[PDB]
């Protein structure tokens, strides 16, 4: 059993256990909430695509 | 008046073959159903950059 | 660890350590340099579909 | 002060599997991107709920 | 060989490729020793000279 | 003449952030410029090489 | 008004080289003949997604 606190009073005063804070600022993305873009390669020996 | 004659190019010894073909695609005797058409694929190897 | 914990069963003794801070879950995101050295054993996602 | 870390996943398919998925009912490209999204979203929980 | 084909002993047959074998072409899923079949072209020249 | 370059995706993010320049364009702006310098050096080098 | 002087920045010594350049592109000394201008080539590694 774990009891914690989350409090975002406003502006820059955001306090709470374990801050997470994902980092995607500047990357060309679809929607502001995607948090990371995909990637396709297609290996050359075979031709079946892969996604990362 | 009746028979469509196709000439087998690479006939080995000698033969003529008769057969039937109805209007509906079910009265054939041999069915050739393609599933996926000729799909082209392209890729590259990031060690020689040569297209394949 | 597992010296003060006299629990005979392994899993419960493992459970005791987590609450006693003797050992810690290693659920952690890798450092940035791990997936860059061109020798990067990247994790794989698997799925399967069975019908009822 | 903390330095951000990285989480990476990669599954990939084969064209033959993708071809039947549209025939079998699913939407192969959209579904696969949802496969990665769910696991990575779930994989974050194991990094937060196991960090507290 | 011609005579044997005459008495229905040997019959000409052209067949496709098994999907599972065709899917794992050149290293996919850790497969080994299974190349494609490739077709290239060559360009060659002849020369003549005028006599007298 | 030819040259290669290897930049990581995460470097592209960090370089695009923090400083504010595209990591991709720099390497293209480096390799192409570097090769032209070497050729421009070779032309000068041959002249002194062949000079009496 | 007779000679044009070019500066060799990377001179291991102190020297000058005199030469001739005809009005026509043929009588010039050394021949520099470009064939194909700089051509970019881009790609990414199959199983680690790092662009090259």
């Amino acid at each position: 059993v774990i009891v914690g606190v989350v409090e975002n009073i406003g502006e820059k005063e955001i306090v709470g256990s374990i801050f997470y804070a994902p980092y995607t600022e500047g990357l060309d993305l679809d929607d502001p909430e995607h948090v990371g873009a995909f990637k396709v390669v297609v290996d050359p020996e075979s031709l079946q695509p892969s996604i990362g | 008046g009746k028979y469509r004659v196709y000439i087998d190019q690479y006939a080995k010894q000698d033969y003529f073959t008769v057969g039937y073909k109805g209007p509906n695609e079910m009265d054939a005797g041999i069915y050739y159903a393609p599933y996926v058409a000729l799909t082209p694929l392209r890729g590259s190897d990031p060690k020689n950059f040569q297209p394949v | 660890p597992f010296a003060t914990i006299e629990e005979s069963d392994l899993e419960l003794a493992l459970q005791i350590a987590i609450v006693l801070l003797k050992v810690r879950l290693f659920s952690d995101a890798a450092s940035t340099s791990k997936f860059e050295s061109s020798d990067s054993e990247i994790a794989d996602a698997r799925f399967q579909i069975n019908k009822w | 002060q903390t330095a951000v870390k990285s989480r990476k996943l990669k599954t990939g398919i084969t064209v033959e599997l993708a071809q039947d998925l549209e025939a079998n009912g699913f939407d192969a490209p959209n579904f696969l991107e949802d496969l990665l999204a769910t696991e990575m979203a779930d994989e974050i929980n194991k990094d937060i709920l196991q960090s507290l | 060989i011609k005579k044997q084909m005459e008495a229905g002993a040997l019959v000409e047959i052209a067949e496709g490729m098994a999907t599972s074998i065709a899917e794992l072409q050149e290293g996919f899923n850790g497969s080994t020793d299974n190349p494609w079949n490739e077709m290239g072209f060559r360009i060659d020249k002849q020369v003549i000279e005028a006599k007298s | 003449r030819q040259l290669k370059a290897a930049y990581s995706i995460e470097l592209a993010q960090d370089l695009r952030a923090v400083h504010g320049m595209d990591a991709d364009a720099e390497l293209s702006g480096i390799l192409a410029t570097e090769i032209m310098l070497e050729i421009n050096r070779e032309v000068v080098d041959w002249i002194n090489y062949s000079a009496q």
